[PDB]
């Protein structure tokens, strides 16, 4: 149904490197936003 | 001038009345006897509208308005300055529209095609005649007709609707609306399908009936086909008009109350009238 | 000016002219019936 | 009387078939049926339907929206089936009041309306992608999706884009039969009579024009149907006498005419412009014109009151 | 109040409305260009030279030819600028450009007026499978008349004056659109002569037990002159046009001829 | 259990399943945002 | 200027003129009738 | 610039000019009639 | 491009030039008389 | 720059440009008439 | 799980995934703008 | 980057670009007229 | 359009557009002298 | 990474990106104009 | 599309996007220096 293994492996390397970059940037973004204003309130709220 | 294929069709005959005397063309237009009577009524009614504009308070096109007589006149003919002008324009307009329909019949006869078009236009005429003749006659005064004016006919629609509290609750009006919306939907789909088949995209060959049927089977599980869609599209438009006529013959001549209150029969049905 | 009939068919011209003149005559009589001074049927004083 | 070609007298049958498309994740679903009465108006085949990933997505989102509406309607009559039927047309699910802005309201105070609206919106946009991709799969033009985008533009203008411009959902449309009619009535009255909105006037002209065009065009093709005129794409690619006589009827009647292809562009544009001008008229209301009658008085539609 | 204003008098809603009018005028120009992909340029009615009353919009009036690609690998151009011959088998009743033509001979056989047809391709319409679409049921064994309906085969064919023209011997069906397009009628006179009858030019009358195909278009004498086709099992677009035009002329000419 | 993948196409299963689970997850997050106690962005007090 | 008739058909030109001039004349008379000063049928004082 | 008639059909230029100039003139006369200062038929004072 | 000759273009251009000069000459006379009646550029205090 | 007249037919270019420039000019005159300061026909003061 | 590309077409996967991620991101940014605490453009106080 | 004119037809590019640029410019001038500070025709004080 | 025709058209076009812009510049100069359209800090 | 251009047509990619980026940019400028702080044309104070 | 021209496109695409991001980054820096868009605890 999908691609033959060789080009599946070829695609998977470019995919895996791209998704890890995307998640790495997103994690840095979430960290900076948390340092600015965290988004889990305490018992008394924010 | 003529189209590249026109000359072979411009034969004599097919007139309903007047014989050969009127059977000729002025540029692209066919004349015929009903062409002449179209022009007669058109010029008369138009010039009387412009005369009404000269009598009235403004030349601002949106504001020009020729009004029916006061309801106090009943169905009598009014003086020209007091609503008689609207009455002459009304019957001239009837003459013009009837002449236009009969002229289309002559053109159908000459081309050997069926009479579906003037028949379908006959429902436009009947809708106009319902609003300016049948309804005001059954209501007993010409003053219930709509005024001839760009904004004032919309004001008459507003006044007439709210006279029955809320015209959205008229059941025939709901069905008329449904058929008008369905007509515009069907037209959007029909125009799109023919264009998508004729214009498949660059490097693609023109598609045929099998593709046309398959698109609506794939998307919505049914295809009405190329002949059925023209039957449907016609019937939808004509039924929308018929139910529009019914909704207005109900409102005033037959039913005089609040349309919101009419629906209270539903809540009183014995299987849930707790 | 008789050359005008070498431009237009007498039969068509006469019926067109008769139609035009009738519409013009009706229009003028309807205009006068809209006035005070010249509505002969109402017959306002001068 | 001659045959008017309104109903098919004798109709034929054959093995059900359809144009090939590339293999997907989902086949064409259902066993094709035939019904006699649909075969009188049109084609008889209640054919299979295509599903696909986008079809799954659209139906799942749409089903959830319909359930959220339907459950709220029945809850509003305290689950009574008798009062549900008694009140059905009057039942509705209302948007949140204005103090909530564009954030999530409490579920009972319009939060369910926001969820239903979002899920319905998503389902409709997924159905647009379906209408698009089924054309590309058949190697057909995308004209139907782009016509549908105009209808969606009005739907989005009513439900979400104008609320976004107004900063709250309070004048968005309730899900309910008489409730959405009542919204239509009150919206006109609050903004000073929609008859004086010129884009509503345009939208009406194209609504009337659409019924005019389909009456004209439907009657035309039936008038030439004994000349093969219903075979329109064939007539587009090899002009027959049917397309010639259709053109000449209109030329001789009103002085000008379309082609067999271009009449479908007139059709397409009129139906599109109905909802497009409608959407613009909605987006200008309250945002830049607060009272349309007063705007009309300014711009000469009516005498000063 | 200042809310919508662009100047003292001008405002956003007014500006947006004129932006629509500019768009709509441009759209009408586009739509009228598309309307001119058949039949144009216009010609003088008498001489047939290319002439018409035109303004400066003539320069945008007619579009560059679009090419339709057909599944046979042929193409059709629009505009193709092909036009009908100036001479026809008819003459004007009066010498003016607007005058009608009177047929010189028999108009139904001369193919003038409603007997006229387009010079379509001498090719049949094709199914998606590349087979000819319109064929006798004799050659399309997978097709059948729905069990609910009257089969036309074996019924007499009768004109509006009650004369028998013949009997139906086959149905020609459209494989692409799945419909009857013609009945194949064996004539009562010159028995063994067969002619096509457009199915939309007929209805079945069944008020009396010996039900019959009635034909309003032409009388029984005219069936012998129905145009012939070159093949016994397929029909070209031109032959379709020729046959269908002939019957469409009956409503004007059949009591003349 | 593996016999289920001869009864059902694994692609149709995963597409249906992923569709269902995303829509359900989105519904639950929107429901919690529509509440006072669990809307983490508005952050009301535990009174 | 007689060369204008080699550009424009006289028959077409005369029909166009007659229509245009009538519509223009009719417009001007109706404009004057709408005025106070020049409506001769009402005949207001100056 | 007689070469402009090698670009354009003189007949079409005259039809276009006559059309354009009439509509432009008719527009200007209607605009002036809308003013107080230049409506010659109503003839307001130059107050 | 128009298919007329240089000679026809130059013949038309002569008549055209004379006609537009006459048209603009009458218009200039019309504008001068209107200006004498009521000028249409206001001063700082208006009209 | 003369190569632009090989990309575009000069007849279409001139009629298109003349149409564009007229509509633009007409818009600007109407915009000025919608102002107090620049409506030459009404002629308010520069206070 | 490289066999997911043996299961689904990578071209339609990337088109769908890029579209999904944009719509999801746009939704989350819009939701945050609809709150007092996290609307960075209006920038309300935490009220310390 | 001149290879972009092998991707795109220069004739269609210039038409589209000029259409885009005119509509953008016209939008920006109308936006400025909607402001108090930058409407040069009404000319409010700073 | 031949190169020779394009160069000839461009010559006339260049002359015509400069005349058109020259007349327009004179019209703008007169209108400026009547009423300028760039307001100072105090407005008009 | 260049194999992405074997997967997607460069012409369609550029047309898609140009459309997307313009519509996104235009949205963000309109968003900022709705704000008090960043509406540069109205220029409210940071009080 | 061939490999060799796809590599040609990728090089010019990479050049163009870096220029686009470079101009955008400078635009954001100037806007930040004028008015920053992350508020403090007290807001702005
Ligand atoms: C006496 C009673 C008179 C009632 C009011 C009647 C109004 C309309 C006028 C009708 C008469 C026009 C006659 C005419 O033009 O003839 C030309 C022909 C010589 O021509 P030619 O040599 O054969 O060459 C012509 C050809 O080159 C032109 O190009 P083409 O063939 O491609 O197109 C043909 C034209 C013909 O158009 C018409 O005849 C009029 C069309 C109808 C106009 C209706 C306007 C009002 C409705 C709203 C408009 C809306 C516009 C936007 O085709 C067109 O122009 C079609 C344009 C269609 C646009 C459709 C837009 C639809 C939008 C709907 C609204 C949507 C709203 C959201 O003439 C001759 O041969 C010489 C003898 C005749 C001389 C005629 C002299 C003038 C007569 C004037 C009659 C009195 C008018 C008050
Ligand atoms: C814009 C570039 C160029 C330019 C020089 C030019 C100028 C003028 N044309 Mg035009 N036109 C050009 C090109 C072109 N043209 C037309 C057509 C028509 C028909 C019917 C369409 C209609 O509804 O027009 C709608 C508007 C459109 C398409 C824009 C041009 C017309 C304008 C702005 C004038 C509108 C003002 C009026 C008082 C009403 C006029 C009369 C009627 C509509 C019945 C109608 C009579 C008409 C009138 C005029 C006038 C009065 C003028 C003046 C004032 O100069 N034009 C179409 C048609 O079918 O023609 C037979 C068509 O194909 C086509 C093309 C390509
Ligand atoms: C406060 C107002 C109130 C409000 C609540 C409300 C709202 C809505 N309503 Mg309604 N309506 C109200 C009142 C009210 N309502 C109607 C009618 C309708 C019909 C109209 C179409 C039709 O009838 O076409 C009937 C068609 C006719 C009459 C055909 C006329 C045309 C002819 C003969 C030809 C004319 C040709 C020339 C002159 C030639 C000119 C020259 C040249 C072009 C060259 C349609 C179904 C419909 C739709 C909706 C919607 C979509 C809404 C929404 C969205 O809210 N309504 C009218 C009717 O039924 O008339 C028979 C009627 O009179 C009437 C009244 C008084
Ligand atoms: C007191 C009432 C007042 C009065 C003055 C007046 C009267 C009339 N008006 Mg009106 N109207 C009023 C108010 C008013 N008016 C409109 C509109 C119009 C347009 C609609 C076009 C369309 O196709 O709609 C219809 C199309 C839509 C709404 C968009 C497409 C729909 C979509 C994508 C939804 C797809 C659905 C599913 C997937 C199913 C999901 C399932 C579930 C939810 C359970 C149309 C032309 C029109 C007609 C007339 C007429 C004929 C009359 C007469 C004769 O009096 N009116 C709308 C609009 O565009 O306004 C600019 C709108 O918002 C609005 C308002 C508030
Ligand atoms: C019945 C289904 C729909 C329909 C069908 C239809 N209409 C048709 C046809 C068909 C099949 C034609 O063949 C015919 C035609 O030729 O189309 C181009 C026509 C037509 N439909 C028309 C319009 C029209 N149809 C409308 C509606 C509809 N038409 C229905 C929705 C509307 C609406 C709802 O507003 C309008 C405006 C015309 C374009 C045309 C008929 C042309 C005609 O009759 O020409 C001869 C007459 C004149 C040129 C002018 C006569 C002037 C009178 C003397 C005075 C009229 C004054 C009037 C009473 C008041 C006006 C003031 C307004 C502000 C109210
Ligand atoms: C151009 C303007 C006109 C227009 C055009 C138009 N509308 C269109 C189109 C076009 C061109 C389409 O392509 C599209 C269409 O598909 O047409 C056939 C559509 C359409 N126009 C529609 C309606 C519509 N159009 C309207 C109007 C108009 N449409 C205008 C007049 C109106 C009104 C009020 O006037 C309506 C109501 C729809 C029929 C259709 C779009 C359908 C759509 O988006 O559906 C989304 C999905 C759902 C609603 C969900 C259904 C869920 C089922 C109950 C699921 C059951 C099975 C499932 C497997 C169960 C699963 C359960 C599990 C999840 C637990
Ligand atoms: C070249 O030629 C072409 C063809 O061939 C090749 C074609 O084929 C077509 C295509 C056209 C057709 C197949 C038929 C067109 C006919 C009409 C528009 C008129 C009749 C209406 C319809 C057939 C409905 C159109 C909409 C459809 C089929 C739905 C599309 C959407 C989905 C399948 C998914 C989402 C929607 C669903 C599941 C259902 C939507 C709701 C309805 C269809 C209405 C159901 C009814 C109600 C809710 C009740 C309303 C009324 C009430 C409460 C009161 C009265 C009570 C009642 C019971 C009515 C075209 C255009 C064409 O060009
Ligand atoms: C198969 O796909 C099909 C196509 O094709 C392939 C088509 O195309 C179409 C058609 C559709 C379109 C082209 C799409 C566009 C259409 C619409 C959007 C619909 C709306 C229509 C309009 C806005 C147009 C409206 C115009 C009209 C109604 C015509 C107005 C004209 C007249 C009233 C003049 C009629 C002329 C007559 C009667 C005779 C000739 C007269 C003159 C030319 C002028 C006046 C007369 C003279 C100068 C002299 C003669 C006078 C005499 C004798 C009398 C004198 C006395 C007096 C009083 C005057 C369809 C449906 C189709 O399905
Ligand atoms: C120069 C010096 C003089 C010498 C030359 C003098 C002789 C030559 C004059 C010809 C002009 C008159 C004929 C006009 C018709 C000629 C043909 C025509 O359509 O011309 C257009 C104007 O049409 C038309 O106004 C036709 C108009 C017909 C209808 C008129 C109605 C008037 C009355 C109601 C008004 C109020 C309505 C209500 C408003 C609210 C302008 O071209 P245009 O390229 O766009 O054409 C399209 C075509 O080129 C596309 O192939
Ligand atoms: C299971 O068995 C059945 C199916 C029988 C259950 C019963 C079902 C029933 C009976 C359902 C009945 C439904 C009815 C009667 C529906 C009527 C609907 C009507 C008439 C609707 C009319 C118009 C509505 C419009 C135009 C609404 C549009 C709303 C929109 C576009 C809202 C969008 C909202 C968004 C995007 C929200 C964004 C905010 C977020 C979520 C991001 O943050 C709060
Ligand atoms: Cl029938
Ligand atoms: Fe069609």
């Amino acid at each position: 149904s999908g691609i033959t293994e060789g080009e599946a492996k070829e695609f998977h390397k470019i995919f895996t490197s791209s998704i890890l970059v995307f998640f790495g940037v997103a994690a840095f973004a979430h960290l900076l936003v948390w340092i600015w204003r965290p988004w889990v309130p305490g018992p008394n709220g924010y | 001038a003529l189209l590249s294929f026109e000359r072979k069709y411009r034969v004599r005959g097919g007139t309903l009345i007047g014989g050969d005397l009127f059977d000729f063309w002025v540029g692209p237009f066919y004349v015929g006897f009903f062409g002449v009577t179209t022009l007669l009524f058109t010029v008369l009614g138009t010039a009387l509208i412009v005369w009404g504009a000269a009598l009235g308070p403004s030349w601002t096109f949106w504001q020009i308005s020729i009004n029916p007589p006061d309801v106090s006149y009943g169905l009598a003919m009014a003086p020209m300055a007091k609503g008689g002008l609207w009455q002459i324009i009304t019957f001239s307009a009837i003459g013009a529209f009837v002449s236009w329909a009969l002229r289309e019949v002559e053109i159908c006869r000459k081309l050997g095609i069926g009479y579906h078009i003037p028949f379908a236009f006959g429902f436009a005429i009947l809708a106009y005649v319902s609003l300016v003749v049948i309804r005001p006659v059954m209501m007993g005064a010409w003053g219930y007709g709509f005024p001839y004016g760009f904004m004032t006919h919309l004001d008459w629609v507003s006044n007439t609707g709210y006279q029955y509290a809320n015209f959205h609750y008229n059941p025939a009006h709901m069905l008329g609306i449904t058929l008008f919306f369905t007509t515009c939907l069907a037209l959007a789909l029909h125009g799109s399908l023919i264009l998508s088949a004729a214009n498949p995209g660059k490097g693609e060959v023109v598609k045929g009936p099998e593709h046309e049927n398959t698109y609506f089977q794939d998307t919505i599980g049914y295809s009405v086909g190329t002949l059925g869609i023209h039957r449907v599209g016609l019937i939808l438009a004509l039924s929308a008009v018929v139910w529009s006529i019914i909704c207005m013959i109900l409102s005033g001549p037959i039913y005089t109350g609040s349309w919101p209150d009419w629906w209270l029969w539903w809540q009183k049905l014995p299987f849930w009238n707790h | 000016m008789w050359r005008i009939w070498q431009l237009f068919d007498p039969r068509q011209a006469l019926v067109g002219l008769a139609t035009f003149l009738f519409v013009l005559a009706l229009l003028i009589h309807f205009i006068l019936l809209s006035t005070e001074r010249f509505n002969w049927l109402e017959g306002a004083s001068t | 009387s001659e045959y008017q070609n309104i109903l098919t007298g004798v109709q034929v049958r054959t093995a059900p078939h359809s144009a090939p498309i590339a293999k997907g994740i989902f086949p064409r679903l259902g066993k094709p049926g035939f019904s006699y009465w649909l075969g009188k108006i049109g084609d008889a085949q209640i054919g299979p339907i295509y599903l696909g990933t986008t079809g799954v997505l659209s139906l799942v989102f749409g089903f959830f929206a319909i359930e959220i509406i339907g459950f709220n309607l029945l809850a509003s009559v305290n689950w009574s089936p008798m009062e549900f039927g008694r009140q059905f047309f009057w039942l509705g699910l209302e948007p949140p009041a204005a103090e909530y802005g564009l954030g999530f309201a409490p579920l009972a105070e319009g939060g369910w309306w926001q969820i239903a609206g979002f899920f319905l919106t998503t389902s409709i946009l997924l159905w647009w992608v379906r209408m698009y991709r089924r054309a590309r799969a058949l190697k057909m033009g995308t004209h139907t999706a782009w016509a549908f985008a105009s209808a969606i533009f009005l739907f989005l203008s009513l439900g979400f884009i104008r609320p976004l411009l107004m900063g709250n959902f309070s004048e968005s449309v309730p899900f309910g039969i008489f409730p959405h009619l009542e919204w239509t009535n009150s919206f006109s009255l609050n903004y000073g009579n929609f008859f004086y909105n010129p884009f509503h006037m345009l939208s009406i002209a194209f609504l009337y024009g659409s019924a005019l065009l389909f009456a004209m065009h439907g009657a035309t093709i039936l008038a030439v149907s004994r000349l093969g005129g219903d075979r329109e794409v064939e007539q587009i690619t090899d002009r027959g006498t049917a397309a010639e006589r259709a053109a000449l009827f209109w030329r001789w009647t009103m002085g000008f005419n379309a082609t067999m292809e271009s009449i479908h562009r007139w059709a397409w544009w009129f139906a599109v412009l109905c909802t497009f001008t409608g959407a613009i008229g909605i987006l200008l209301t309250g945002t830049v014109v607060d009272n349309w009658f007063e705007w009309g008085v300014k711009h000469g539609l009516a005498p000063a009151p | 109040m200042n809310k919508g204003d662009i100047t003292g008098y001008m405002d956003v809603a007014q500006v947006v409305l004129y932006a629509f009018w500019i768009f709509f005028a441009g759209l009408i120009i586009y739509l009228r260009r598309e309307d001119r992909r058949e039949g144009y340029p216009l010609e003088d009615a008498i001489s047939g030279k290319i002439n018409s009353l035109q303004g400066l919009g003539s320069v945008f009036s007619i579009a560059r030819p679009k090419i339709f690609k057909l599944k046979t690998g042929a193409t059709y151009a629009a505009p193709n600028f092909k036009r009908d011959a100036v001479a026809i088998k008819a003459t004007r009743t009066a010498p003016t450009a607007g005058a009608p033509f009177e047929p010189t001979g028999n108009p139904m056989t001369d193919a003038v007026g409603p007997a006229a047809y387009a010079l379509r391709d001498e090719l049949p319409d094709l199914t998606l499978g590349g087979q000819p679409a319109i064929v006798p049921l004799r050659v399309a064994p997978t097709f059948s008349v729905a069990a609910e309906d009257t089969d036309p085969r074996g019924l007499p064919v009768v004109d509006r004056k009650g004369a028998v023209a013949g009997k139906v011997t086959d149905l020609w069906i459209d494989r692409a659109s799945i419909a009857i397009r013609y009945l194949e009628v064996e004539l009562a006179a010159t028995p063994g002569r067969k002619v096509l009858l457009p199915f939309a030019a007929t209805r079945i009358n069944a008020k009396t037990k010996s039900k019959t195909v009635t034909v309003q278009s032409i009388l029984a004498r005219h069936f012998a002159n129905v145009p012939t086709i070159a093949k016994t099992d397929s029909i070209t677009r031109r032959e379709e046009d020729k046959v269908m035009a002939y019957y469409s002329s009956g409503y004007l000419y059949s009591d003349r001829v």
